RNA sequence: UAGGAUAGGGGCCUACCAUGGUGGUGACGGGUGACGGAGAAUUAGGGUUCGAUUCCGGAGAGGGAGCCUGAGAAACGGCUACCACAUCCAAGGAAGGCAGCAGGCGCGCAAAUUACCCAAUCCUGACACGGGGAGGUAGUGACAAUAAAUAACAAUACCGGGCGCAUUAGUGUCUGGUAAUUGGAAUGAGUACAAUCUAAAUCCCUUAACGAGGAUCCAUUGGAGGGCAAGUCUGGUGCCAGCAGCCGCGGUAAUUCCAGCUCCAAUAGCGUAUAUUUAAGUUGUUGCAGUUAAAAAGCUCGUAGUUGGACCUUGGGCCGGCCGGCAUCGCGCUCCUAGCCCGGCAUCGUUACUUUGAAGAAAUUAGAGUGCUCAAAGCAAGCCAUCGCUCUGGAUACAUUAGCAUGGGAUAACAUCAUAGGAUUCCGGUCCUAUUGUGUUGGCCUUCGGGAUCGGAGUAAUGAUUAAUAGGGACAGUCGGGGGCAUUCGUAUUUCAUAGUCAGAGGUGAAAUUCUUGGAUUUAUGAAAGACGAACAACUGCGAAAGCAUUUGCCAAGGAUGUUUUCAUUAAUCAAGAACGAAAGUUGGGGGCUCGAAGACGAUCAGAUACCGUCCUAGUCUCAACCAUAAACGAUGCCGACCAGGGAUCGGCGGAUGUUGCUUAUAGGACUCCGCCGGCACCUUAUGAGAAAUCAAAGUCUUUGGGUUCCGGGGGGAGUAUGGUCGCAAGGCUGAAACUUAAAGGAAUUGA
RNA sequence: AGAAGUCCAUUGAACCUUAUCAUUUAGAGGAAGCAGAAGUCGUAACAAGGUUUCCGUAGGUGAACCUGCGGAAGGAUCAUUG
RNA sequence: GCUCUGAGGACUGACAGUCGACUCAGAACUGGUACGGACAAGGGGAAUCCGACUGUUUAAUUAAAACAAAGCAUUGCGAUGGUCCUCGCGGAUGCUGACGCAAU
RNA sequence: UCUUAAGGUAGCCAAAUGCCUCGUCAUCUAAUUAGUGACGCGCAUGAAUGAAUUAACGAGAUUCCCACUGUCCCUGUCUA
């Protein structure tokens, strides 16, 4: 289950059978890349484009209409990520907790939550430098950490 | 986390020691297929549908309640073709029935295949 | 449980080696004290008695138990060693050459004697049975 | 690196340079009553213990060190020196080394001959020829192992059961026993002419005359309450002596002691003692246990370790009686093996697994053959017309691992194609070697063969498995007494002040200490201080556990749910390491309401250091810093799967009309019905489990294996001594042994 | 060629001072545990054991024990819709 | 002591030219085993008692265990006040104010 | 049981505090009124008159040991 609380929950998303784009949906590959990358561009991270386009544009998936993930097409055109999305928001979200830590030291829980995100972004940052996406020394300074993220 | 053929054995098992007709085996494995034939074809179980919608897969098994037992060794030994003898006493209610499942290079096969063809592999599991 | 992994090996044979010491058995096999016990891990031992001493029964019994105080040549030991049988004690005798043997039990005290281990088997030689049995007399 | 030295590699040594090597996969050190191995015991399988020893390898000659001779020695049945020990001495000096055979001292529980021989096996010499305490033989030998005597057969007899009838007899058949009963048979233990054996004697195997009357040619060792087979026999003893491995016997009717008769067990053996194997599934890999019996870390994070979801053609087959060989939609072959244009050919990922093979020292282990008489053995031996030699054997098996090799390629790791630096028949350019046209050696060079580089055209189906009833992350509305900082609020208590009023009040079962006409208690009003957050408050919520209840705000976080979002194995549990950790406690500021260990009093009591009451210190509260334990409890580690039923309830969500003291009307919110998740639980039931109480998870276990961590092995001693280490201190973490003991404990049943 | 002697080297016993490790053993006194025997004093615990039991911590007491603060039930309540 | 080896730099145009006062390693040879050769220059250890330490003290017999000390504690005082001086008027602490003054 | 306002608690000791006293036991010694470690009916120890310890320090008081020396045995001699 839930790897750092005990939760056990089950809420996700179900993919529908068909691969295939529904009827409705045709939309023209080229134009959806152009979508993408003008959304991306925009400054905006994979998991918004992907409920921009589920939202607004009523693009099911972006794999079902183009055969090509979000990530892939933006790393296709030169958009991607420089810093891998959930360790990003990881960092983000450690980079609070740690502003709001120094002006309350006597907030214990939230020490024990910053040590569960900091163990959470060295697991994560593990995976990504045995994959290749982060540089192979690229190590998660706690000091230059503000700069990298927001 | 998971080690099926576990996940299965163990769901056959008690669906069969309570009653049910058919089961559902909700992960499924080329190890799980190979396996559900030996026991088919020795006999044990009828015919089973695969459910291969688009996912890991999934497995329903139309019991007979002919069969009595079956287990997963996890932990998978190694077993050359002269040990094959002393697991069958050691796994199994005589030297007459009951079947231990190794995996062998000539696919999932059970220990008197294996004999005839006189090859060893790693147990699976058995059946009897 | 059981750590069943099959790469998993060191971890078991570890694991057995360290409780194996729980055992009392095998902890006093190779602990060595055997070795600092009065035989000194020895069968029987060879001795002098210093005197003949007498030692009250535990509870449930009421004797008195003719135990004898003998020091053992071999290590400088002294203990006390019972004399088996009925009346067969006058045939020891102070600085008398006598063989203690275990008394039963495996190094522990037996019967209703508090605080013996061990028995005499023979005196000046001869055997104390042959004593007892007139067989053949010191 | 350079060198020296050695037979030779080598830090084996030197000079110079570099700072490396090893380590939680246990280095280094420590123990070993540790030479290693082949192997020995026990063994259902797995294992446990052992291995001085005759075969192999090493080491050593009292302890070390150094050497000559020699092919070979750092040799000791060779030397040189020192240390220990000791011998002869004519007093100067000299000679030493039994862990060789035999023997002696000593040590010890514990170990034979100061014998004979080179005849066998082999070695050695100049060598058929000498020598061999190697080796063999004789002597002591209950180390262990083998075969195996101590009587057999008869009729008489008091008898004793069928069977001749069974009746009603009587005797009668296998001979059952007490028969020193009666009797003729047989024999070796022993003795002994010999012969044979032997290198010579001897043991044996053969055998002349001896050699048996059941007292003798004599069988014992341990028992007779149970475990454990066999005395409710007879005398003695009197909780004495004594037995008894455990339970127990013995205090005057002792089946247990001590004895006689009887019986039992094994029987040329049997007990005792210690070590050890089985028993022991009480070491549990196969194969234990952790709710309550011993035992889940307080809780979470966590590195190494261990473990890891699904997916990728051998999918249909001809073929001849398990496979050879074969097609489809088999990237190439020039080289060996290479067909009557042809199977089946090399180099351009690693292993683990398994199969077959090689090679594996003998003795041992199993196992074949063989009549040493059998046997344990041994490696012999068998028929000829047992007449001038035939037939011969002296097999095979195993050998765990590591290493070598062939084929298999399911199962699982490691490794890795999206930046295309990918693959692809071709084309020439950068440049080089050279062969038959250099009959001699050859040597730069023209189309040519090969590196290597190299640009462009070519073709290909041109190149990334899904998105786990795994995980993270994202977004939406929520939810919570989860956290921090600030903050409003509540009566009450205490003290005070103001006012009234007069004899009590407080306390208990009862009293007093106490307060009280200096007006106590009681009444009202106001103030101040500081703690606590009633009732609502639940078989209810939140939290990793500890824990968390007045209000509002800000701050950051979190489970669940919803999702046609994203990433794609990123995960589980975790020695080292890390965070939080109630109360008490310790240090120092702030506060000092109530309560209150200590302390003092008042009662009680035999006493009362206590229960009861009065006063009261530290403390109780906040902050800064420590501590690191609780019955830190669900006495139940964490992740995962399946299995039974139901209604409640908390959170979210989806679907339904039917009314609101709401709502510009619907929606929404409150309530009702149904259903999904996810919580804490709860109730009935075994078809389950278990020692049971009990448990729907403590179930899916002798038909035993999903993963992972920690931990227990009778009760004490003892969480003690010591050593270490954290702490200011109390303490915490780690943590024995001696010795003691036969029960301690769990669950339930009857009673009292 | 060659002896005595001698030189500079290398191996180096062996003795000696010190340090240090390990295995035994003495010690006045101090203080543990165990066992015995027919002892002294109490009543702590097992029933509501007459103050419910016990667990962490602090202090005190002849001894058992008491008391405070916090916890639990292994409690003498599975219960207030009465 | 003597003779050497090596290392450690500057300036000018990874090399060349010139310069460089000093320090640090190592080896040979040598002497009546003498070498910090004069000078200068700690004896060491095992324990007790006292005072924590540094400091000060009876000038001319006592240098100390005595005094001071940091630390701890107590007391008074909110200005019309506390401690103190003056014969008086007045003053010290006070150019002060409780984290202060004062007395132990 | 008398008695007090309270009966010296934690500790400590022949201590610079102990008359008895050269206390008793151990050690140091050939021999120790000394020293140290203990024992405590403490003439007359004892808690900020501060109790018990205590690393570093000390021209402080004591005791033993190693090296050292004319301090001594036991005196001699040289120089200003
Ligand atoms: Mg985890
Ligand atoms: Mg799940
Ligand atoms: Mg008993
Ligand atoms: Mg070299
Ligand atoms: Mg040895
Ligand atoms: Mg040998
Ligand atoms: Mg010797
Ligand atoms: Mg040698
Ligand atoms: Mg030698
Ligand atoms: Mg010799
Ligand atoms: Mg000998
Ligand atoms: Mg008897
Ligand atoms: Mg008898
Ligand atoms: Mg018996
Ligand atoms: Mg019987
Ligand atoms: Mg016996
Ligand atoms: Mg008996
Ligand atoms: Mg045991
Ligand atoms: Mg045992
Ligand atoms: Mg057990
Ligand atoms: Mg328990
Ligand atoms: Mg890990
Ligand atoms: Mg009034
Ligand atoms: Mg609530
Ligand atoms: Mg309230
Ligand atoms: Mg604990
Ligand atoms: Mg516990
Ligand atoms: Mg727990
Ligand atoms: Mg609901
Ligand atoms: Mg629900
Ligand atoms: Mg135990
Ligand atoms: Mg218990
Ligand atoms: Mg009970
Ligand atoms: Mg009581
Ligand atoms: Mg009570
Ligand atoms: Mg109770
Ligand atoms: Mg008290
Ligand atoms: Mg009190
Ligand atoms: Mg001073
Ligand atoms: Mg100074
Ligand atoms: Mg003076
Ligand atoms: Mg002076
Ligand atoms: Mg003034
Ligand atoms: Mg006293
Ligand atoms: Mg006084
Ligand atoms: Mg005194
Ligand atoms: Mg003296
Ligand atoms: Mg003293
Ligand atoms: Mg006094
Ligand atoms: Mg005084
Ligand atoms: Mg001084």
């Amino acid at each position: 289950g839930r790897m750092h609380s005990r939760g056990k929950g089950i809420s996700s998303s179900a993919l529908p059978y068909k691969r295939t784009p529904p009827s409705w949906v045709k939309t023209a590959v080229a134009d959806v890349d152009e979508l993408i990358t003008k959304a991306a561009k925009k400054g905006q991270m994979p998991s918004q484009i992907g409920v921009l386009l589920r939202d607004q544009h009523g693009i099911p998936l972006v794999k079902s209409v183009t055969g090509s993930k979000i990530l892939r097409i933006l790393k296709a055109h030169g958009l991607a990520p420089e810093i891998p999305e959930d360790l990003y928001f990881l960092i983000k979200k450690a980079v609070a907790i740690r502003k709001h830590l120094e002006r309350n030291r006597k907030d214990k829980d939230s020490k024990f939550r910053l040590i569960l995100v900091e163990s959470r972004i060295h697991r994560l940052a593990r995976y990504y430098k045995r994959t290749k996406k982060l540089p192979p020394t690229w190590k998660y300074e706690s000091a230059t950490a503000s700069t990298l993220v927001a | 986390g998971r080690r099926i053929l576990n996940d299965a054995l163990r769901t056959m098992v008690n669906a069969e020691r309570r009653g049910k007709a058919t089961a559902q085996l909700q992960p499924i494995s080329g190890v799980m297929i190979s396996f559900l034939n030996i026991m088919k074809h020795r006999g044990y179980i009828k015919n089973f549908e695969v459910f291969d919608p688009h996912r890991v897969g999934k497995i329903t098994v139309e019991l007979q309640g002919r069969i009595k037992d079956c287990k997963a060794l996890t932990y998978r030994q190694d077993l050359r073709a002269t040990e094959i003898e002393k697991y069958r006493t050691r796994m199994l209610p005589t030297r007459q029935w009951g079947y231990v499942v190794v995996t062998t290079p000539n696919g999932v096969l059970d220990h008197e295949e294996a004999i005839r063809q006189n090859v060893g592999g790693q147990v699976l599991g058995y059946f009897h | 449980g059981k750590t069943r992994g099959m790469g998993a090996g060191r971890k078991l044979k570890t694991h057995r080696r360290n409780q194996r010491w729980a055992d009392k058995a095998y902890k006093k096999s190779h602990l060595g004290n055997e070795w600092k016990k009065p035989f000194a891990g020895s069968s029987h031992a060879k001795g002098i008695v210093l005197e003949k001493i007498g030692i009250e029964a535990k509870q449930p019994n009421s004797a008195i138990r003719k135990c004898a105080r003998v020091q053992l040549v071999k290590n400088g030991k002294k203990i006390a060693a019972f004399v088996p049988n009925d009346g067969c004690l006058n045939f020891i005798e102070e600085n008398d050459e006598v063989l203690i043997a275990g008394f039963g039990r495996k190094g522990h005290a037996v019967g209703d004697i508090p605080g013996v281990r061990f028995k005499v088997v023979k005196v000046s030689g001869v055997s104390l049975l042959a004593l007892f049995k007139e067989k053949k007399e010191k």
